[PDB]
């Protein structure tokens, strides 16, 4: 019913599709980053996952913060000793945007081990808002996934949680996932989550809604399949630890499929 | 942005909010009258207020003739200035200004219809206002009304998740908020517009409650007390009480007596108990009540 905004869902989907292109980070920003690497970004994002679990923040908030960070690093050269300041300010902004009860600024200073002062956090807060021109209503993977989830016949909470989890894994690795838009990773994550649990595939209803097919999705699916297979051995492990929880139906314990019959 | 305080000449104070104060100003190079909303970040030990982060981010995307235009944000370290297009009056002050005259049906109708267009556009861009009241609706001298004060607004996902419960000024608040529902959606902004439609006709608020339960009891005495028939799930709702008095539904003709058949149809669909059956802003634009809609200028000097 109205909670699924039947009169607005298509207008909304079309709008996010436009805005995801506007909110896209530069695929090749780390090469132009002289002091930070993909490996360092993965460390930051994995930390942000842990912080979202500690303060019991929404997944949406995590996704927003990652968007803000990548867009920021697309235009602003950052020293490695300051990467956590950018990240903390991103998570504060994301929290004030998306959370009913954002943690206090003092709580954000605290999680950085007093690496930074409250004054440093509030000043980066201002800088990020200036660099992003206050454009914070960015489409996330989640906003796509929740709409896609309405095409399940029937709804399966293991499928939902596993797609959420796979989409989160993508936030960690700027290579390759910077090259895919939120709507596309969501589609890959959903199809991969559906097959692993139900054996079913990307539905036509979603081909109709998205214009995307398994052929258009093949490049991201192959990348996500590999990420899923390789996840127990990735240096970052915080998303798997998180997705062992009952909140998420222990989906991190599900075995990835060996092949995709693509 | 491409703006500086030196090009604005202040004219007078026109308003005030938790943020701070609103000023009518004039652009010294262009001639353009603006409203300048000042936010104090100095009193803010928690940085930029979340209300302002939402208002700016959301108003930046919402370019629509019946939504107030954020022209700019002047962003120093001590202060944030929001540059808005200038509109002369709020709908509350004009209804009071029409106290004895009445507001003309053609203006009531053009106002509702433009409010329904701006709402439809907010809803089509995943935005809930959550504070629609006459005080937050701005009129100009040419016949436009626009939605403003987006400090309580929220960017929503589909389907919706649980958002803040402390939402909407009491007299314009929808039952599902009053009944502690886990979820609320675009239907809450329609409830508020329906209260506003009635208020434009009567120049008095439809549900003037002094408490949440008085608000609930005043709605239930006007529209009847909702059962499982009219609103499946109501008796299961968190703040629903079995002991709630069971008032009968009066003939809707008596809720707003001067309304015609078409007006009454539309008010009824905007004030349906079930958020699922309540009319969308999109659908309401096609309502027979608007077959003869025009955009007249307001009849009083502002
Ligand atoms: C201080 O160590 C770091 C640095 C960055 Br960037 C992100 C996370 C951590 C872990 O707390
Ligand atoms: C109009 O120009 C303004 C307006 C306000 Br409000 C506050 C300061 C200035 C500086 O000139
Ligand atoms: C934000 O408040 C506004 C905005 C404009 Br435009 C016109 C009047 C007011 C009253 O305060
Ligand atoms: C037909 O004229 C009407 C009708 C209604 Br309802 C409310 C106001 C007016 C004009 O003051
Ligand atoms: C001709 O215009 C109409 C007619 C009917 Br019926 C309903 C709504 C409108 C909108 O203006």
């Amino acid at each position: 019913g109205v909670n699924e905004v039947p009169d607005y869902h298509e207008d909304i989907h079309t709008y996010l599709r436009e805005m995801e292109v506007k909110c896209k980070p530069k695929v090749g920003y780390m090469k132009k980053q002289p002091d930070i690497t993909n490996s360092m970004r993965a460390i930051l994002v994995d930390w942000l996952v842990e912080v979202g679990e500690e303060y019991k923040l929404q997944n949406e908030t995590l996704h927003l913060a990652v968007n803000y960070i990548d867009r920021f690093l697309s235009s602003m050269s950052v020293l490695r000793g300051k990467l956590q300041l950018v990240g903390t300010a991103a998570m504060l902004l994301a929290s004030k945007f998306e959370e009913i009860y954002p943690p206090e600024v003092a709580e954000f200073v605290y999680i950085t081990d007093d690496t930074y002062t409250k004054k440093q956090v509030l000043r980066m807060e201002h800088l990020v808002l200036k660099v992003l021109a206050f454009d914070l209503a960015a489409p996330t993977i989640n906003q796509f996934l929740t709409q896609y989830f309405l095409h399940q016949q029937p709804a399966n909470c293991k499928v939902e949680s596993l797609a959420m989890f796979l989409g989160e894994l993508s936030l960690i690795d700027a290579d390759p996932y910077l090259k895919y838009l939120p709507s596309v990773i969501a589609a890959a994550a959903f199809h991969l989550a559906l097959y692993t649990v139900t054996g079913q595939s990307w539905p036509e209803s979603l081909v109709q809604k998205t214009g995307y097919t398994l052929e258009t999705l093949k490049p991201c699916l192959l990348d996500l399949h590999q990420t899923y297979l390789r996840a127990p051995q990735h240096a970052q492990q915080s998303i798997r630890e998180k997705y062992k929880n009952s909140k998420y139906h222990g989906v991190s314990l599900l075995n990835p499929p060996e092949t995709l019959n693509v | 942005g491409p703006g500086s305080m030196e090009n604005f000449q202040k004219v007078e104070k026109i308003g005030e909010g938790t943020y701070g104060v609103v000023y009518k100003a004039r652009n010294k190079l262009t001639g353009e009258v603006v409203a300048l909303k000042k936010i104090r970040l100095d009193t803010e030990t928690e940085g930029v207020p979340s209300t302002a982060i939402r208002e700016i981010s959301l108003l930046k995307e919402l370019n629509h003739p019946n939504i107030v235009k954020l022209l700019d944000v002047i962003h120093t370290e001590n202060k944030l200035y929001l540059v808005f297009e200038f509109l002369h009056q709020d709908l509350k002050k004009f209804m009071d200004a029409s106290a004895l005259t009445g507001i003309p049906l053609p203006l009531i109708k053009s106002y509702l219809f433009q409010l329904l267009q701006g709402l439809a556009f907010c809803h089509s861009h995943r935005v809930l206002h959550r504070d629609l009241k006459p005080q937050n609706l701005l009129i100009n001298t040419e016949g436009a009304i626009k939605l403003a004060d987006f400090g309580l607004a929220r960017a929503f996902g589909v389907p919706v998740r649980t958002y803040t419960h402390e939402v909407v000024t009491l007299w314009y608040r929808a039952p599902e908020i009053l009944l502690g529902c886990k979820y609320y959606s675009t239907a809450v902004d329609i409830w508020s517009l329906g209260c506003i439609f009635a208020e434009m006709v009567t120049r008095r608020a439809l549900f003037p409650g002094d408490s949440e339960i008085d608000q609930l009891f005043r709605i239930f005495r006007t529209l009847g007390t909702p059962d499982e028939v009219v609103w499946p799930g109501v008796t299961s709702m968190p703040d629903y009480k079995p002991s709630f008095p069971k008032w009968a539904r009066q003939d809707f003709s008596k809720v707003v007596p001067p309304l015609d058949e078409d007006g009454r149809s539309l008010l009824s669909q905007m004030l349906h108990y079930d958020p699922n059956k309540r009319i969308s802003a999109k659908a309401a634009l096609a309502h027979p009540f608007f077959q003869d809609v025009t955009k007249p200028v307001p009849h009083l000097r502002l």
